[PDB]
């Protein structure tokens, strides 16, 4: 009921699937990825309950449903739940006809081709959108950098990886991965939780827990020194009402639970810490990118919402990083929807339709072509 | 600033590297504000 | 009144404490971990009766005393009857002097530190011991296999938790938590017989249907079969003399009570059961160990005493196991006490007193120091 | 058997080991009984 | 306890150290040059775990510890873990004196001279051996030849070169330098399994998937042909038991991987592949050297033991080299040992103990005298 189009800006954020128009200011949709089943699944005067709207919905009424991400690891071990998952999305949160308006999608690197496949033609069949589009997460939150060149600490919703740059120019041999996640933290400090005398273990007590982790966890640019002052750091006993309502005690775990991140040890992965994995890509790439990368340290991620977290990077490196180059980590505010707003920016590139994946294009060439040349 | 007129003047290839160099690092910015012009 | 001394082999077993000397063939001490209060309180001429001396008196002479375990859930929630229950011990069926003999203490894991460091001190003071050391009751259990390598299902006094291990190689990310216990099942089964027109709520009445458990309730291999069967199966329809006097009649209660943990949506628990906790920590587990796993299933507890066990343990890996690898669980006859004769061993250790929690060490070091670099 | 006399000659590390591939999977018995001696 | 001595063919293949006795017909030792670092260490009765014995003992028995190279890019970073590498060698599976028996050493091309300095006066300290003498694994490949003319592509251990030859004459002008190794295939193909919806990172997952080349991948003589063919070659699909238990599925991979010896594109190398060095290697040379190249196209290494190498190098020299001359590889099925083979050989060569690296020659010249007018 208007003009030619706006694009589809939809992210499916490994923890939470965002979305938007195309150049729109913020997702309009933001919600938890997570499938719901009712566990006794009372019987009363009539109904109510749908099974799987988790959505925002479910959490808020938990308990009875359980948790369930198809995406779970970065990777979709299930569609169906999936797809009825973007359905909600865009008919109670986007409320629209996606074959009214075009659509980027956000695609993690290291998928097998299969995954993007599907998800296309189950978006064109299911969503008739008018075609769509797809872009790497990591990617798109690069372009959302600007910063042409530099390597950028993806460590965003529920993944971890480097993105060597410059001026755009990446190199996928100097981009790895780490499997750690905002889940993997979780398990971490619930462990932690209950082996100081607490009963973690149940789902809602997750997303709890997750949020006592967003709303307290920092980290701290020193280890073993503030370590020792939890020895006796009358500061960080700061207890927090459980939100069942009993306030829940907190003490050095409010720091040195994502620490890990640089030492996966204690959370048990031979995998070497974020900062050092930035200094090896560091290493392979060539001679003199080196000092940009320094200057382009771009993290990235809320998850990686950590106090200090940008400072201890610079410090790292430093300890790693000759003294001669100069170390400039970035990390916006705005690191977890950027990369959200990357894409609302790619999309809008109303100069790059032409890289758009129509129904033709796809159906003469079947799912394959979005593959060969084109994404 | 002339970023707006020197970005919707400059190369587009080099509208990048432009808005990159004469100030609009958010050349995402300077893409989506065109847009909203034509958005 | 004799030779340099012989530990003290001690185990807090969930249900009943059980210890005995350094190299014993068994531990010669156990009983309920119960406290018994008198309900009604009767006065008469004199007295006669200790609050709290359940030991194995109060069962036998139970009902108007309740029952308590300070160790409620594996943890303990009071002492001050504990260490009179440790007393009682000492010197009623260990009859002996703490200080004469060093004793190895049995903590489980995810205990919170205060709790041994606490169990320590109090030991220290009240009984003076030589000196203690202390050791996980799944790791001692471990011992007491010698089985070097393999996952053990430490389903024993009143915990649940898997043991994966390689020549002695154990993860602590490998190894999970499972609140299911005898207690339980206790409660479990008691709702039954309850709701199947009984009145099964005293305490007593919870000896009773444990009892009643452990010598008639048994496991099925097959769910649906051999509840089809239950249908009609004339056979399992055995029926006990309540110890009351009059006959309880059973059914498939004797084996649909525990099957629950692999199941424990009857009971309750989103957790999944026994068999797939094993089979996710193997897959967590690096990829070969997994054959020796398959070897190394060792079962343990005496609560898994149930007929089966094993059996559909390699059915239902099977089932989930690839059939290429070969599965083999172990279950000794002894695995309650195996535990304790772990104990036995290590304490007895002679070459290996050096870990042992002194007077000196504690007294300089706190109790802080058990903590650090020893348990 | 000789793990008697081979595991009070092993090493003691590998007393461990060797009463584990010698035949003791009892190592836990090797070292009770070698204490029943010295227990 | 024998005659006056027979020489020690000692080699550290870039993987594997191999080694026998003067003229021996095999390299008696041969393992990987891995050390072992335990990840977690747990705790055990008593002990039994070496740190770094890994010899061949510690990737069965892997994970815990993790995985070292000395020598790792064909050039040695850390010595004390290699020359106990060296005993574990001398007394384990050569269980042998040093100072009983002169050893030959294997020294690669473009080492800095300190290297093999340190590498002597420790050998002569710790080991004491009669005295030594070293030369260059190319080299001693290079007389297991016995070509005295033509160049050889020392593909092998986890290296790679080019040997112009004539006569045994060589040109250092003409022999370059290929980073390129078995690691190298190894961190693409674990790429490759990876992005293809597998976690492959783990280090026995390093070991497993070069032993998935070793006894699976094989190169195809065409690239597109046999890619297009891939797009529905029914033959390629060959899925094998993942060592752990489940069949790991292989396509096209089976062949694409070390291709990029040819095209380093995708392994990300501006270096030219194996074929095109050798080529311009030739073209360097003086006139007719080249048709005695073309049948002295001496081809070496066990990494290169994929099927059709030898023909992709008649086929892409033809492409490049004139039909009027007429080409010839060579490549023993004994090409990773024949470097052993020739250090035995050469070593056994009793014509020639005057250059052999002795106590007081060193010691009066010092280290240095072994570089100068010797080797």
């Amino acid at each position: 009921d208007d003009e030619e189009t706006t694009a589809l800006v939809c992210d499916n954020g490994s923890g939470l699937v965002k979305a938007g128009f195309a150049g729109d200011d913020a997702p309009r949709a933001v919600f938890p990825s997570i499938v719901g089943r009712p566990r006794h699944q009372g019987v009363m005067v009539g109904m109510g309950q749908k099974d799987s709207y988790v959505g925002d919905e479910a959490q808020s009424k938990r308990g009875i449903l359980t948790l369930k991400y198809p995406i779970e690891h970065g990777i979709i071990t299930n569609w169906d739940d999936m797809e009825k998952i973007w359905h909600h999305t865009f008919y109670n949160e986007l409320r629209v006809a996606p074959e009214e308006h075009p659509t980027l999608l956000t695609e993690a690197p290291l998928n097998p081709k299969a995954n993007r496949e599907k998800m296309t033609q189950i978006m064109f069949e299911t969503f008739n959108v008018p075609a769509m589009y797809v872009a790497i997460q990591a990617v798109l939150s690069l372009y959302a950098s600007g910063r042409t060149t530099g390597i950028v600490l993806d460590s965003g919703d529920g993944v971890t990886h480097n993105v060597p740059i410059y001026e755009g120019y990446a190199l996928p041999h100097a981009i790895m991965r780490l499997d750690l996640a905002g889940r993997d933290l979780t398990d971490y400090l619930m462990k932690i939780l209950t082996e100081r005398g607490y009963s973690f273990v149940t789902t809602a007590e997750r997303e709890i827990v997750r949020d006592i982790k967003e709303k307290l966890c920092y980290v701290a640019l020193d280890f073993e020194n503030e370590m020792a002052t939890a020895a006796s750091s009358s500061s960080l006993e700061k207890s927090y009402e459980l939100p069942d309502g009993q306030v829940i005690t907190i003490g050095n775990e409010r720091f040195r639970c994502p620490e890990t991140l640089f030492q996966p040890s204690f959370i048990g992965m031979e995998s070497a810490g974020i900062h050092e994995t930035t200094y090896n890509s560091i290493m392979k790439c060539d001679i003199d990118i080196r000092k940009d990368l320094y200057a382009n340290n771009v993290l990235s991620g809320g998850t990686t919402m950590y106090p200090g977290i940008a400072d201890r990077m610079q410090k790292e490196i430093t300890a790693l990083a000759p003294s001669t180059m100069k170390i400039k980590i970035i990390a916006p505010p705005e690191r977890k929807y950027s990369v959200w707003i990357g894409g609302s920016i790619l999309a809008s590139l109303s100069t790059f339709q032409q890289m758009w994946i129509s129904k033709q294009e796809y159906d003469e060439a079947g799912p394959s072509i979005v593959h060969r040349k084109c994404f | 600033e002339d970023v707006w007129e020197i970005l919707r003047q400059a190369p587009p290839s080099e509208y990048e590297r432009i808005a990159f160099q004469y100030g609009v690092t958010d050349l995402r910015g300077m893409l989506k504000r065109l847009k909203g012009m034509r958005r």
